[PDB]
């Protein structure tokens, strides 16, 4: 029940988040033509929103790979990462 | 918060949840939040795609290769409540079996050590674990444990095959009740041999270190509290699991894995960084390096 | 050729990035060193830059931005916000000894001294520094190759692209008689180059075709000053000398060189001509804006 | 069959070059002739050109791109453009590929600068111009040039 309440809170936050995104589109909308000098916009938030949707309260929260994977090696190691590459070519 | 973390991490390129190397180090199965189970091949260090096994209604979580003694088998679980087993027959990467016996998401899978047969253990987010045992043909009989963990299960890890030289297998798993339950199986049914409460929040991952022939069996665990514990058993047959703190980060630890020979812990979590740890000659754990 | 007394000995002149109509100018040698933007065409002193520090480097850093290098080898750049008539001083570095010329390789404003301090596009940290002492030729033969020409007129192709601090090649006359004042590098092909001899000669160069002294001359009187060249007619160009003189060597014509400019004055400031000045070795005050 | 084998050789040859105009003159001239036979056979027959354009084993579009990206000779870059002609005659697929190439244009600008610096008497320039003209003949695609602001088709 507590988890459901938190999702209800989480859901409310998402609605608030959706409203914020809408405001950004509304405030940040840019319409220059035919060709106009590029201007700053919250292009990134939309990209992150899709990722958040894919991840999707409690479930989504404790369902997002903190990285999130560990590789175990025999003789001897392997690589791993998550992540700046997720394999290293070690010389 | 989480939103702030997301803002900090834009993501240079698409992301994947788990990805495990094959036995013999030939293939490299992966899965991501797009519902796609990609099998790559790594001959000479170069990654080459072989197949995109699509078939899950939700994001795939963890993935595990079966032992090559049973041919070439790979199993993946998902947020769709289903688990898929893909066989291979001449490049014929078809699914020979599918299991949908849990009502909520399936956080993790793992294969029993190859001697016990072809047993696959699976922990759901309903709080139940379903284990699939292979018979002669395409039948798979399920041994289900209902209400294993209170609000759901995240990790499942098999105890190393230990010859009684009449065979006893022990499995310990973590979940979102904070408890790292170990499991004992007799004729068929599995009972909780013990509970392990040292985490102050949701157990993320739980890895049973391979025994180097050594009888001092260890298990590692990581949780939302940001602590890593290396629980130890001092001797065979004494129900004493004494936890010892490896480290605490201010952020969550997602995954933990044991390196085969030296028992090096790969701690994945916190700040998008992964650390490597070796127990010193003094019994304190230390960070070898930053990856 | 409408002249105009600035009553200010000019050191710089740019047909600005925006024909040769937006004039800007930098006036060195005054008690608070000077530069004006939008002047004049008609008074139009919109940005008569009140400025400490003089003008060693100078570049229209946009059509609304202006780069420059300051007297002690300092650096100075603002953004020419011609709408609201104010600006913001972009670049201000301390100790980049002055600089001897100005090169470009977009948008790393490369240059040479008379040591190299490679600042670049938003590179407010001095990134590359092949600190090789120079015993004034500076350009981009190809990105990001260059050729330092010391005051023996001693050209040497080095870089900042790969690592290293030597030069890769060297161009040299038989006798090294003149000093580093004025070399040429053709827009017809960025492997084509010349120079002007400070006796009044040319010094034409071949990169691929050996390295010989192709074409000297004997035409002008004083040190090599600077050359007006058409910004689209590569061949069209005319010559000059270091009193501020100017002999029209009609090089899109064939030696057709005459007493060209409104002559006989003191020296001329710095060169940019498209559609104008060809600044002398001594940079005095002069003007004409009829360059077609 | 034989064409597929030739495509495999091109992929293999390209890989060898990458590992290493970076190859025996007689062997390179051989490759120029392979690509010149390829270009001619594709244009002349509609069916053959279609087969070249969309046959998975051959991988002509990708191999050509790799060759272009890698340091390469002028005759070789000309035969890549003659190959592209078949696909052009076969537009969205081509436009998308062009967009991908642009994404992989600073590099294009660098190439233009190199051309300005050179080059072998302008023998390379004409074929590229012709390919551009054929593409232009093909109907324009709204989707292409979307990633850059406002007018992606115009800049070329």
């Amino acid at each position: 029940h507590l988890r459901t309440v938190g999702t209800r809170r989480q859901q409310e936050l998402v609605p608030l988040e959706k409203s914020v995104t809408h405001g950004r589109g509304s405030l940040l909308i840019d319409m220059g033509l035919f060709m106009g000098r590029s201007f700053r916009v919250g292009w990134g938030p939309n990209w992150t929103l899709v990722h958040n949707g894919d991840k999707l309260r409690l479930n989504a929260e404790e369902d997002q790979n903190m990285d999130t994977i560990d590789y175990g090696f025999l003789p001897k190691p392997t690589s791993a990462k998550s992540t700046e590459s997720k394999v290293h070519m070690e010389k | 918060m989480v939103s702030v973390i997301n803002t900090v991490d834009t993501s240079h390129e698409d992301m994947i949840h788990d990805a495990q190397m094959d036995y013999y180090g030939i293939r490299l199965a992966t899965c991501s939040s797009d519902r796609s189970v990609k099998i790559f091949d790594v001959k000479n260090g170069g990654q080459i795609l072989i197949a995109d096994l699509r078939g899950h209604d939700g994001p795939v979580w963890q993935v595990a290769w079966a032992h090559p003694m049973y041919g070439n088998i790979l199993a993946s679980c998902s947020y769709d409540r289903k688990v898929i087993i893909w066989k291979e027959e001449n490049g014929t990467w078809e699914k020979t079996y599918e299991y949908t016996g849990h009502d909520s998401s399936v956080n993790s899978v793992c294969w029993a050590p190859h001697d016990f047969g072809l047993v696959l253990a699976c922990g759901s987010s309903d709080g139940a674990i379903s284990i699939l045992t292979f018979t002669g043909d395409g039948p798979w009989e399920v041994k289900k444990i209902s209400n294993a963990h209170t609000i759901g299960c995240n990790a499942v890890s098999w105890a190393p095959s230990v010859i009684p030289g009449n065979y006893i297998k022990r499995f310990v798993s973590g979940g979102c009740d904070n408890l790292v339950k170990i499991w004992r199986e007799e004729d068929g049914q599995w009972k909780e041999d013990q509970k392990l409460e040292a985490h102050s929040d949701w157990v993320r991952d739980v890895a049973w270190a391979p025994s180097i022939g050594l009888p001092t069996s260890t298990i590692a665990s990581c949780s939302q509290d940001g602590r890593v514990y290396i629980w130890t058993s001092d001797d065979a047959a004494t129900n004493c699991w004494t936890p010892k703190l490896l480290h605490k980060f201010n952020d969550v630890v997602w995954h933990v894995s044991w390196s085969i020979t030296a028992n090096i812990l790969a701690v994945s979590g916190g700040d998008n960084k992964v650390t490597l740890w070796k127990e010193s000659v003094d019994g304190q754990w230390a960070c070898i390096s930053d990856v | 050729f409408a002249a105009k007394f600035v009553s200010h000995k000019i050191s710089r002149t740019r047909w600005r990035p925006v024909q040769p109509d937006v004039f800007a100018t930098g006036s060195w040698d005054n008690e608070e060193n000077k530069v004006c933007v939008w002047a004049t065409s008609d008074p139009k002193q919109l940005c008569d830059i009140k400025h400490p520090g003089d003008v060693m480097d100078m570049q229209f850093l946009d059509k609304e931005r202006i780069v420059t290098g300051s007297s002690t080898g300092t650096v100075t750049i603002f953004r020419h916000h011609e709408n609201n008539q104010t600006l913001s001083v972009n670049q201000r570095w301390e100790q980049a000894a002055p600089c001897t010329a100005i090169v470009c390789s977009s948008p790393e404003i490369v240059s040479v001294g008379e040591r190299i301090n490679c600042f670049r596009a938003e590179s407010r940290d001095v990134l590359r520094t092949i600190d090789d002492a120079d015993s004034h030729g500076v350009t981009f033969l190809r990105t990001t190759e260059i050729l330092t020409v010391n005051s023996v007129g001693q050209l040497k192709l080095w870089d900042l692209r790969k690592q290293g601090n030597d030069p890769t090649q060297i161009f040299s006359v038989t006798g090294e008689r003149v000093p580093l004042h004025c070399v040429d590098r053709h827009p017809n092909q960025q492997h084509v180059v010349a120079t002007g001899g400070q006796d009044g000669m040319l010094c034409i160069w071949d990169v691929r075709h050996g390295k010989m002294p192709m074409s000297l001359l004997n035409a002008h009187e004083a040190e090599m000053w600077e050359v007006h060249f058409h910004p689209s007619n590569p061949d069209h160009l005319f010559t000059c000398s270091e009193d501020g003189s100017l002999w029209h060597w009609d090089a899109s014509a064939q030696l057709e060189i005459t007493n060209l400019l409104p002559s006989s004055t003191l020296s001329v400031n710095s060169l940019d001509v498209l559609g104008l000045v060809c600044g002398t070795d001594a940079e005095a005050i002069y003007v004409t804006r009829r360059l077609f | 069959v034989s064409w597929d084998h030739f495509f495999h050789s091109l992929m293999l040859y390209h890989e060898h070059l990458r590992r290493d105009r970076g190859i025996t003159q007689r062997e390179l001239d051989g490759l120029i002739a392979c690509l010149q036979l390829t270009c001619t056979i594709i244009d002349w027959s509609e069916s053959a050109r279609l087969a070249l354009c969309e046959h998975a084993q051959w991988m002509p579009v990708v191999v050509i791109l790799g060759l272009l990206q890698c340091s390469i000779p002028p005759l070789l870059k000309a035969e890549l453009l003659k190959t592209l002609a078949a696909f052009g005659k076969s537009a969205a697929s081509l436009w998308q590929s062009l967009e991908y190439t642009q994404i992989l244009g600073v590099g294009i600008e660098v190439e233009l600068n190199e051309i300005e610096s050179r080059c072998e008497e302008y023998p390379l320039t004409r074929a590229f111009c012709q390919l551009i003209s054929t593409l232009v003949e093909s109907s324009f695609p709204t989707n292409l040039g979307a990633g850059l602001r406002a007018p992606g088709f115009e800049p070329y």
